[PDB]
């Protein structure tokens, strides 16, 4: 919990706070798994942020092609099962990127110099210079990812219940 | 350099209001210098090649096998360019295409301080001609081209827009 | 798990690879070889096995090739074959204007319309079987050197044969040689993927056999 | 970002743009410069697309000829029609007779690849000369055919810092300029001043 | 030094824009030297060997036992290749195959600074002539081959693509 940031003042709706949120105590029990946990929490949040906007844009845009169209598929919830030639393919290329990640996972912890989640991925240059803004920067990614994990679990489950447009209401 | 340059005569001197000679390096100014030298020589031949081709000078005989020199009796001198056949228009460009090579393939290219474009056919030996009187001629060569660059644009604008040029619109062309 | 891990003797946890900056650099990669950006995400250079064992078995005598050396020697041979094979596949198809074919009726357009059916057609005839023997002689006369270098008795670079008949590089500065060597590798790399492209498309359900194979 | 963004001059407020400063006032030398590269590059397409639309909306096409039988500004109605494609038979002249937003799709697929290959190749020698060779100056490649940048001072000359400042603003004009022009054809009557 | 040697004449001088003489070692340049020397001599014999017999020069008698010199009355000179029989087409290559040996089996090869390909069958001694006048001849020999290498490619392109060459397409070949 110390050093590794993330618990910050956001009141939970039951009368508790997220100032230090660990109810069942994963920090004190097996703290050697803590770099694996952050690294998990990130990858779940990054993929959920992309899949959130990944449900936004295929309502009104639809990239040119006959295979996916409104007349071809009206319900964007059905793009999973009705485009399987693109499904294995996205799956195939993710497996090339996930495979070069293994040796980073094999020394996840004290052996390799890097902090979990931290690819050397900054083409545009937007990660700031000093800790005061950098810790604030890493914290904003955590909450946006966590807001997006719970989001798409409500978006996708909503569309099976309601069967409606984009704000589901 | 800007100074000691042929092309700077009495009535204007250094004519550069928008400061274009300063705009690049020395190699930049040498490119513009032989551009204006080449823009002149094309326009001097086209202005003079407009005045005749309009008064009926008329090479005797046949230009090609069936498209002989009837191109001067009726059509304007801006025309008779599609009347010249393709194989005739082709050898014109390719003699030019050859002439642009010796111009470029000298021992020292002129933006590196080398000589200006010289004659391809019949070189002889050149401006071993008394460099005081050489400077007077290169002023005479460029000024006639300056006047001809304006004049060939007058001849085009008269052929497109009637009445675009006052004491020149009453001329059959 | 309580021995000393194998991840440490082959991973070098101090520097990072130029390619993929989040992985650390493999121990045998340097900047020394031409065409090197530290790219080895699967840590193949780091495998501590003697791959000269395939030619000569390890039980013959004490001996060891560096793993990195055997890889470079492979990659050069994979480069050379693919540069010629991609070029030779298109040239017999008429992709460069002229349909280049050997004299004689057997290798003409009427018996073989395009290169896609040249392997199976020439295999039955025998011209394919003949080239197998002709390569076989060269491979055997050139693969024995790998043994010498593995015994430490040679100072020859990987893929280096005194084949410079036009003397491209005699008396060139090591900067000039290294740059030229990088060209063998970069053009070879592009041609390994070019041949893999052409051979794959041309074998699916659609796909033509014209110069463009899409 | 600040005063030293170099694209700042007198006709807007001082140092930073009020709305778009705040992303760069905290970031790196890398982020400021990378956005300086885009604004130069977005201008360079717009400085050329300005004239590609000027020439299209006129209708002059490639048999360039100064007078009244071939293609000029005055008579863009040439008698001789050359041939663009030789397999689908679309010519140079009939593209000029169509709308500029329709004339784009008349270009066949052999053209669009060979644009993209040359532009893709220029964009690869783009990336090497600057981000690897660390030019301290953006939009800065070896592309200088006439050698404007070999003078007595070099990159510190007042005439060179002028033209960079001159180029961005002319790109800044041209980006606003072509965007109002695309708007006028998609919706008629979007910019009513002089040009539709 | 590329400028000071047989083949560097007046209108271009050292003609190497893409810097190919620097591309290898001195042994590399000697290979390209006698390549162009040999490319010339094949193209000079093929350009000339084309004009003549396109006009009907016609060896009297029989080429072989039944395929006598009717190869000139009708077929183009690019043809009459498969009309020459195999045993006739064989001797030609083998006299060449033999001529390529003495060319290679000299005391000093040419890329090691040795002499360039000399006449194989009649070896008149050629050592004696004024080396000032010798340099003028090797410029003449290569320039005629340079022109013939272009010309034999013109003759092929006219036989494949009609209208590919303007003042040459109206020629029966
Ligand atoms: C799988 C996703 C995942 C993972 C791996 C983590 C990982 C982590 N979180 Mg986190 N979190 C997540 C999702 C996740 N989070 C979501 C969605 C929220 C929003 C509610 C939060 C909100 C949150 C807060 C507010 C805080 C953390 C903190 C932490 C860190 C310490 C706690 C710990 O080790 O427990 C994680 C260990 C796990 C094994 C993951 C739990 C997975 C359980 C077992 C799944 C069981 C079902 C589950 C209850 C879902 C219910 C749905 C349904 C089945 C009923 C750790 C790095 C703390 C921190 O930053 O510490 C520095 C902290 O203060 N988390
Ligand atoms: C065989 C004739 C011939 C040819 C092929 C050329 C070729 C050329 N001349 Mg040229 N020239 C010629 C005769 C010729 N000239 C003569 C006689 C003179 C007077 C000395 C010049 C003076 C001259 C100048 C001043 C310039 C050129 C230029 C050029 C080049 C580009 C212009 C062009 O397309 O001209 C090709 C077409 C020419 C139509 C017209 C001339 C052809 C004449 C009339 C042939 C008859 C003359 C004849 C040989 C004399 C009779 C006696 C005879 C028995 C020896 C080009 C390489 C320019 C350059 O920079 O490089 C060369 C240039 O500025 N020429
Ligand atoms: C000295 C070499 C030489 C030779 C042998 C020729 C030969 C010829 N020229 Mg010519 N020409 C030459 C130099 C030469 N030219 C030069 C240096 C120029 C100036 C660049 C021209 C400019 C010229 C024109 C403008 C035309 C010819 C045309 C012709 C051809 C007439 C055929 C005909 O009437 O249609 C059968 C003929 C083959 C004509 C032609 O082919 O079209 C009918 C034609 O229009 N020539
Ligand atoms: C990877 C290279 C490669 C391979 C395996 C082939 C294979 C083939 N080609 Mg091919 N070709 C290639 C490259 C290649 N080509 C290149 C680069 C060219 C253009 C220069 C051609 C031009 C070509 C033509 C014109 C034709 C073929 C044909 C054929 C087919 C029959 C040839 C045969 O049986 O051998 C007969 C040939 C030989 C036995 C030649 C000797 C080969 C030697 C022994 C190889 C060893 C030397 C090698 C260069 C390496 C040097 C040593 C090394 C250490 C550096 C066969 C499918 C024929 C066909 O069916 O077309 C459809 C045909 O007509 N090829
Ligand atoms: C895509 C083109 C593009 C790009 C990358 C930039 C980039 C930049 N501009 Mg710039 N600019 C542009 C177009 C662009 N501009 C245009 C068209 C104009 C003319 C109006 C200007 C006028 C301008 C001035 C006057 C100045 C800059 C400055 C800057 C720098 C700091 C501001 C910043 O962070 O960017 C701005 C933010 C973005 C580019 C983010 C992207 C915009 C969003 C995603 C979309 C917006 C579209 C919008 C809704 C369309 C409607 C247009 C609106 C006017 C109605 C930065 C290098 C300053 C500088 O040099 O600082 C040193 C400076 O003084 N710009
Ligand atoms: C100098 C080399 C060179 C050569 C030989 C060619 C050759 C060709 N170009 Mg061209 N082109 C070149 C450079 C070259 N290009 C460059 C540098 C550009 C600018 C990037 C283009 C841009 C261009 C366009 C825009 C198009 C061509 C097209 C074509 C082809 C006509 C297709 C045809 O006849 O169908 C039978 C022709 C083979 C056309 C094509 O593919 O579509 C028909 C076409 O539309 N060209
Ligand atoms: C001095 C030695 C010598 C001798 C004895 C011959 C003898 C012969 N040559 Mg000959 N030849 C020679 C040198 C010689 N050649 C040389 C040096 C060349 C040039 C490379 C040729 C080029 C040549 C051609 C091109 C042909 C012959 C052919 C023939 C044969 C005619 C048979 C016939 O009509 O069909 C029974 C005959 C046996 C002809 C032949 O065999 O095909 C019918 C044929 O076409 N010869
Ligand atoms: C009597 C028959 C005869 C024979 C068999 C040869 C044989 C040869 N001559 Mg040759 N030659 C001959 C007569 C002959 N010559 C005569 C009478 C002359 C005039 C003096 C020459 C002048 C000559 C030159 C200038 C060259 C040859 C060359 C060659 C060689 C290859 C070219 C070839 O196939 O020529 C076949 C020849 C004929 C069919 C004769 C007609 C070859 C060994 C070339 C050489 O040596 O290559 C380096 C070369 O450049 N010859
Ligand atoms: C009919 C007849 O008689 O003849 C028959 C004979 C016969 C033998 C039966 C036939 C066959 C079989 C053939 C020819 C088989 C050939 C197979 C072949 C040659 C297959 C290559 C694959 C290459 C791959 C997968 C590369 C992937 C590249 C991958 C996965 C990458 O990630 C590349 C990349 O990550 C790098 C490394 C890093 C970056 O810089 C770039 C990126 C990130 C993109 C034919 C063809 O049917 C003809
Ligand atoms: C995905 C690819 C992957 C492969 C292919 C792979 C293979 C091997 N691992 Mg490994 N590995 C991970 C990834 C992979 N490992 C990850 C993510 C973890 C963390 C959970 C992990 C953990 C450990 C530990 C704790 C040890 C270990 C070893 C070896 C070993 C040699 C065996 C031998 O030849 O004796 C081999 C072949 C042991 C070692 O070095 O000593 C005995 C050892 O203790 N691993």
């Amino acid at each position: 919990m110390v050093g590794a940031e993330g618990p910050e003042p956001i009141p939970f709706a039951p009368s508790r706070t997220s100032k230090n949120f660990d109810p069942v105590g994963f920090a004190e029990r097996s703290p050697e798994w803590l770099p694996w946990y952050r690294e998990a929490e990130l990858k779940h949040g990054r993929a959920a942020m992309l899949a959130t906007v990944g449900f936004v844009v295929p309502e009104f845009v639809r990239i040119p092609g006959e295979q996916f169209s409104f007349e071809a598929i009206p319900k964007v919830i059905d793009a999973h099962d009705a485009l399987p030639e693109s499904m294995i393919q996205i799956f195939g290329w993710i497996s090339f990127l996930e495979a070069c990640t293994f040796p980073a996972m094999a020394g996840l912890g004290g052996k390799y110099d890097r902090k979990p989640g931290d690819f050397s991925f900054d083409p545009l240059g937007l990660y700031p210079t000093d800790p005061e803004k950098q810790k604030k920067m890493q914290l904003a990614e955590l909450k946006n990812g966590r807001l997006a994990m719970i989001a798409i679990g409500g978006m996708v489950t909503g569309a099976a219940v309601t069967g409606h447009g984009f704000p589901y209401l | 350099k800007v100074d000691e340059m042929p092309g700077a005569t009495a009535p204007l001197g250094k004519f550069d209001p928008l400061n274009l000679a300063t705009l690049g390096s020395e190699s930049t100014l040498a490119w513009f210098r032989a551009a204006e030298l080449k823009h002149s020589r094309v326009a001097m031949l086209a202005t003079t090649g407009y005045l005749v081709q309009a008064a009926g000078i008329h090479f005797p005989g046949m230009l090609s096998s069936d498209v002989s020199f009837e191109s001067l009796s009726a059509m304007k001198p801006l025309d008779a360019w599609d009347a010249v056949p393709e194989g005739g228009k082709n050898q014109i460009y390719f003699t030019i295409f050859l002439a642009e090579f010796i111009t470029e393939c000298k021992g020292t290219h002129y933006t590196k301080g080398g000589p200006l474009p010289t004659i391809v056919f019949p070189p002889i030996d050149f401006s071993t001609v008394n460099p005081e009187q050489l400077k007077t001629r290169q002023n005479r060569e460029l000024n006639n081209g300056r006047l001809a660059m304006i004049a060939i644009m007058s001849f085009v604008a008269a052929a497109n827009i009637p009445g675009s040029v006052p004491a020149l619109a009453g001329n059959p062309m | 798990a309580m021995p000393e891990r194998l991840w440490d003797s082959m991973v070098d946890k101090t520097q990072r690879s130029k390619a993929v900056p989040f992985l650390p650099r493999a121990v045998n990669l340097d900047g020394s070889l031409p065409g090197d950006v530290g790219f080895d995400p699967f840590y193949l250079s780091s495998i501590p096995k003697d791959f000269s064992g395939f030619i000569q078995p390890p039980q013959w005598e004490e001996k060891g090739i560096p793993t990195l050396y055997w890889m470079r020697e492979a990659e050069l041979k994979h480069s050379r074959v693919a540069m010629l094979a991609w070029f030779g596949w298109l040239a017999t198809d008429g992709a460069f204007g002229v349909t280049l074919r050997f004299p004689g009726e057997i290798y003409s357009v009427e018996n073989i319309p395009t290169a896609y059916e040249a392997h199976n057609a020439l295999v039955s005839q025998g011209s394919m079987g003949f080239l197998l023997l002709a390569v076989g002689f060269i491979e055997f006369c050139t693969g024995a050197v790998l043994v010498e270098v593995a015994k430490g008795d040679s100072d020859r670079e990987a893929g280096d044969f005194k084949l410079d008949p036009l003397s491209f590089l005699k008396g060139k500065s090591e900067e000039e040689i290294k740059r030229m060597k990088t060209r063998e590798i970069a053009n070879g790399r592009l041609a390994m993927l070019a041949f893999g492209g052409v051979a794959t498309q041309t074998a699916l359900e659609g796909g033509n056999h014209a110069f463009p194979y899409f | 970002s600040i005063n030293e963004a170099f694209g700042v001059s007198i006709e807007t407020g001082n140092k930073c743009p009020p709305l778009g400063a705040r992303i760069l006032e905290d970031a790196q030398p890398s982020a400021i410069k990378w956005f300086q590269n885009a604004e130069i590059k977005h201008g360079r397409i717009a400085m050329v697309a300005t004239i590609g639309y000027l020439v299209q909306k006129l209708g002059v096409h490639f048999p360039l000829y100064l007078g009244p039988s071939g293609s000029n500004c005055f008579h863009p109605e040439s008698e001789t029609a050359w041939l663009l494609s030789s397999s689908t038979g679309v010519t140079f002249s009939d593209i000029a007779k169509a709308a500029p937003l329709d004339a784009i799709q008349m270009v066949p697929v052999a053209g669009w690849m060979q644009i993209f290959f040359v532009a893709g190749w220029f964009e690869s020698v783009a990336y090497y000369r600057q981000w690897v060779k660390d030019s301290p100056i953006p939009g800065d490649y070896g592309y200088d055919p006439l050698g404007f940048t070999k003078r007595e001072g070099g990159w510190d000359s007042e005439e060179l810092t002028s033209l960079r400042l001159k180029e961005i603003k002319n790109g800044r004009l041209a980006m606003m300029t072509i965007a109002a022009w695309v708007s006028d054809e998609m919706i008629p009557g979007a910019l009513p001043v002089w040009h539709p």
